[PDB]
Formats: C-alpha cells, structure tokens, sequence
C-alpha cells in the first residue's frame, strides 16, 4: 500500500505555528529519500538516522507535523536551542531521532498587503515542554494588576500574526515545515 | 479559563429537527478538532461524531447507527460548533456533550475541556403529574412522602418545605409504567414526635407542562 | 466496526484497595486507548491516554497498561473521590468510527445494614380516580441485593409491581428501594390484607396493613 505523502506535503491549506497540524503514519510502505532529489526543500537535515538509508529500515511508528514559519527560524526546528519559536511554540527533545524538512511557498502564503492568517505565540509564562502544543489565546498578565480579560496596559494579546509580504526579504518568506518523528506493533511503516 | 458552552436543547416531536451550538471561550475552536458525545439517562457514553481542524478541511465521520440523520458543522466567524439532527426518535433522548480533546487526534499532550451538556428530550405528548400523599406510618421515627404518578415527559424535581428539609430525603429515579407515563416516589424519614407540630410540604415541578404542585402530607 | 467490552460491569471495594478494570476489544487496536471517569451529573474527566500515560493533574494512584486487545486500569490506593463510573475509548484511525465501553461502576463496601421497612396505603384522593397504588419503602440498607414481594390476602402477587432503587448515599453509604404495587380500585376494595415482604439472606420482614383501618 502506497503512503499518502501528498496529503501532507501537497495539502491545500496549512496550519499555523501555535496550532501545528498533525498526521499519523502507519500501515504503508513509504518511499523516503526520493523526495531528497526534489529541489523545493531548502533543508532536509535528519538526526540519528542518515537520510540515505531511510528506505532500508522500518520503524514501529512515524509522526508528521506540518506548519509554516518565516525565514531565519528554520534553524529553530532542531534539538537543543532557544528562542521565541523554540521556547513558546514548538520545542524539540534533545534525543530527537527523525528528520526536518522545509521549503519555500512564496506564491501561496504571502500577499502584497500582508497575509495575516498565520499566527505565532510570543508571550508565555513558562517554557514549552518538549513536544507540546499551546493553543490558549488567554490574555497574558505582564504586570502586577490582573488582566481580567481586557487587553491593554501590561495586558497584551499572546499571539502575533506574521506580517509576510512577498516584497520583503526571504528572511521573512514562507517556509512550510514538515517534521517527521520516528519512534511492539504490527509491520508498521517500512 | 478555557470553557465550552452549549445550548439549543429542548422538547422535540418525533421526526422533527433540532440544532445545537457549542461555543468556545478562551481559545479558537477552528484550530483543534471538536468531538460530540452523548449519553442517555442512566446509560453509558455514546460517541456521536467528530469535526476536524480547518487545516484538515473539516472532515466529518459519524457512527453507523446515526445513518444519514446527523451532520456536524461549524462557524469560524462566531467561534462555535454545530450539531444537526434529522428524523428524531427515542434513541436520541440523551445529554449531549461537546468536547475538544487533542490527544484522540494522535497528539502527545493536551487538555480535556468539556461542556456542561444540553438535554435533548423527544416527546409525543405532554402530560402533567398527579401527586398523592404517602400518609405517615407511626415509634421513634416515621416515614412520609409523595407519590408522583402519570406524567410525561421527564424530568420532575421534588423538594420538601421549599428546600428547607433535605436530611433523610430519598427521591427515587422515575420508572416507565406500562401506560407509557412515568412514575416516581419521594420519601423522608422524620421523628414521630414532630408529626402533629411540624408541617410537611412536597414541591413537585414539571417544566415540560409548566406545572408546579404543592402537596400537604398529613396523618 | 470495533466493540469494546468492559469487565466487570460493577464491583465493590473499600478504601485503600487495589482494583483492576479490564477493557477488551474485538479487533487489535494497537495502543489507541483512553480511560475516563464520570461522577454523577458531571462531565467525564480524561484519565489515561494511549493506554499508559497520565493526564496532567490526576493523582498518581491511577495506572493503566495493556497492548493489542487486553487493557487494564489499576488503582493502587482507593480514595473516597474515585468511586464513580469508568469508560474506555479507542481512537484507532481518522476515518472509521470511534467507540466507548460499557462502563464500570465502582462502589464502596460497608457493613451489612438491615432496611427500615414501611408500607403505604393508597390515598383516598387516588381511590376516587379509580386506581390504587400501594408503596413499600426500604430505607438505608446494604447490600443492594434484596427480594421484595407483594402479598394480597396472603396470596403472592406477580406482574403488577415496579421497583426503583436510589443511588448509594454519599453520607452513610446505604441504598434505598421503593416498591409500588398498582391495581384497580375495584380490586383494592375486594381484598382486606396488604403486606410487603423483604427477604435478605436468612431474614425476611413483612410490613402490612388492613384496608379500612
Ligand atoms: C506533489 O505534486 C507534485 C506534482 O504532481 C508531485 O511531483 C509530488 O510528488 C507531490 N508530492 C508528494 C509528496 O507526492
């Protein structure tokens, strides 16, 4: 049975960073590394398992996460580093065994006046535990005075929408990220 | 401060229609998948359906028993989720819950946010309750109560002395008689010395018929 | 489709005992199983997910295990607040239906308690309508299992009585049962002695009254 890789890579509409998408991969024979030849992905770094003998191995289980980041945050999708993307939106464990893929989507997720449909968390009260998703749009309490649900002085909205005009530098360009994690179980994925 | 509020439940004739709305507060409902779960009176949980995220193009799956009568929709403008029901019948008389659980979508960690439930009741007729007194049997302690017979549909609520008397009160769950109407009993144990002095009043309220009965139980 | 069977349907245990709950599946689901708990008139809480990992905030006394078709929920130490109903649910695919279990009602164990038995003649108000209702009350007893029978003029009655039992009390941990015997007014005035007999183990108590007294 072929794997539905086009349902994740070639999906019509894509998730934000604070609300990253998810897709479970099982019961298929998967053609890894044939994607490596395609020129769209500007990053195909893999950890623990070399990206060449992927086809010669089988894993009990595979996890796929799809989201959209900007520019100078592709280096943030990796183990062992800090920052607004890594500490508040998506954190990776130090003992990561999988791959990281990202490609440019200039003509899809960017418009001249700005595509404000992509969000990311910039406020948080604690760091992001490895492999955690934060969806709460509750107002962050920055000072001693309680926010009480009204956003104003020392009371700011936790999310900020990516500005994202195509006329800006590619350090702000769309970069659709696809993360695969590799873990009994049946034949699983091979 | 993440909440889930539902509404829209009420009396429905068999074969009619009803729409429910699960409103999200504190987070955007369009990002995560939404689950609908129902449970009949005194029965177990029955999974109804699920809507996916906006990213996954709002995929809809329904249980086999609910063939072609249920439809899940949502409104991103109002941050609410919908439940459509056609061809209603007695299986659907239950308490319906809206829940957002991100773990059943094969994630790692999440939160189990639930709603308060909205009772959907399917009725063919509306009948008010008849209340007869259970005269006290009197020793040290005695037993008295009220019998609530021949009402439809559920529910009824029984209080004693407008809520003042609560200790030693046992209100039994309703029983479906052969006539199709429900029957119920409510009893309280009180000292026999206070029978001639203290007054005892039971308060039966039947919202579907907008009826309220107050019965004075005396020897 | 996949059907989930919970064994047993109900069991009793005191405070601080280890209790096992089994949830068996028709087809092998791998590890997609979740556990829920439901207090009366309350929304269910999520307890175990993926059959082994704990939810944030639930006490460590809860523990789950299993793989394939056999799954277990274990309470190392029972506590008063954990005495409710539990359900198992499987995820197992994003395209096929999801199912719950039958439920496992967890109740307390207390001392054997005899019931206070009362009998209630039909009210004169109800007789004018043409139907008599004789009620039997069994107050604050344990265990829940009891045999309630109706005798009219020492004749065993059958098929004309309905039974209701309350949920277990939160204070004294006992049960209450009602037994309603319904018959026509003409039948009520035809007979004289009405009795209600309760049998629990080696003891049987009979409360009665004479019509027109
Ligand atoms: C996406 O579509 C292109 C064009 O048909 C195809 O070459 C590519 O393989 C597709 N992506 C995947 C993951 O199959």
């Amino acid at each position: 049975n072929l794997c539905p890789f086009g349902e994740v890579f070639n999906a019509t509409r894509f998730a934000s960073v604070y609300a990253w998408n998810r897709k479970r991969i099982s019961n298929c024979v998967a053609d890894y590394s044939v994607l490596y030849n395609s020129a769209s992905f500007s990053t195909f770094k893999c950890y623990g398992v070399s990206p060449t003998k992927l086809n010669d191995l089988c894993f009990t289980n595979v996890y796929a996460d799809s989201f959209v980041i900007r520019g100078d945050e592709v280096r943030q999708i990796a183990p062992g580093q800090t920052g607004k993307i890594a500490d508040y939106n998506y954190k990776l464990p130090d003992d990561f065994t999988g791959c990281v893929i990202a490609w440019n989507s200039n003509n899809l997720d960017s418009k001249v006046g700005g595509n404000y449909n992509y969000l990311y968390r910039l406020f948080r009260k604690s760091n992001l535990k490895p492999f955690e998703r934060d969806i709460s749009t509750e107002i962050y309490q920055a000072g001693s005075t309680p926010c009480n649900g009204v956003e104003g002085f020392n009371c700011y909205f936790p999310l900020q929408s990516y500005g994202f005009q195509p006329t800006n530098g590619v350090g702000y360009q769309p970069y659709r990220v696809v993360v695969l994690s590799f873990e009994h179980a049946p034949a699983t994925v091979c | 401060e993440v909440q889930l509020v539902e509404s829209g439940g009420g009396l429905v004739q068999p074969g009619g229609s009803l729409k429910l709305s699960c409103s999200a507060s504190g987070f955007t409902l369009s990002d995560s998948a939404m689950h609908w779960v129902r449970q009949a009176s005194g029965k177990g949980l029955e999974w109804v359906g699920r809507i996916s995220s906006n990213v996954n193009n709002d995929a809809t799956v329904y249980a086999a028993s609910l063939k072609g009568r249920f439809t899940i929709s949502r409104d991103e403008s109002k941050n609410m989720a919908y439940l459509q029901m056609n061809s209603l019948k007695n299986e659907d008389t239950a308490v319906y819950y809206c829940t957002v659980v991100p773990v059943l979508e094969y994630y790692q960690y999440g939160m189990d946010v639930w709603g308060q439930g909205t009772t959907v009741t399917i009725f063919n007729q509306i009948k008010g309750p008849s209340v007869f007194p259970l005269a006290p049997s009197s020793g040290g302690t005695a037993a008295l109560g009220c019998l609530v017979k021949d009402y439809f549909p559920e529910p009824v609520t029984v209080s004693w002395n407008s809520g003042a008397l609560t200790s030693g009160v046992h209100t039994f769950p309703a029983v479906l008689q052969s006539s199709g109407l429900y029957s119920l009993s409510s009893v309280v144990t009180v000292p026999s010395s206070s029978l001639g002095t203290q007054t005892y009043i039971c308060n039966v309220n039947h919202k579907p018929s907008n009826t309220k009965v107050d019965k004075k139980v005396e020897p | 489709d996949i059907q989930l069977t919970q064994s047993p349907s109900t069991l009793s245990a005191s405070v601080g005992d280890r209790v096992i709950i089994t949830c068996r599946a028709s087809q092998s689901i791998s590890t997609w199983l979740a556990w829920y708990q439901q207090r009366p008139g309350q929304a269910p809480k999520l307890l175990i997910y993926k059959a082994s990992i704990l939810q944030s905030g639930v006490p460590p006394r809860f523990s789950g295990s299993g793989s394939g078709t056999d799954f277990t929920l274990t309470i190392s130490r029972l506590q008063p607040d954990d005495f409710a109903t539990y359900y198992c649910q499987q995820y197992d695919s994003d395209s096929q239906p999801l199912t719950f279990g039958g439920g496992t009602k967890l109740e307390i164990k207390r001392t054997v308690a005899a019931p206070s038995v009362f009998i209630f003649p039909p009210s004169d108000e109800q007789l004018k309508s043409g139907t008599a209702s004789v009620v039997c009350l069994l107050n604050n007893f344990y265990p829940r299992e009891a045999k309630v029978q109706w005798k009219v003029d020492n004749a065993l009655q059958s098929g004309n009585s309905q039974e209701s039992v309350t949920e277990q009390d939160s204070k004294d941990s006992t049960y209450s049962l009602s037994s309603t015997l319904t018959l026509s007014k003409a039948d009520y005035e035809k007979h004289k002695v009405y009795a209600c007999e309760v049998t629990q183990g080696t003891t049987s108590v009979t409360k009665s009254f004479n019509r027109g007294e």
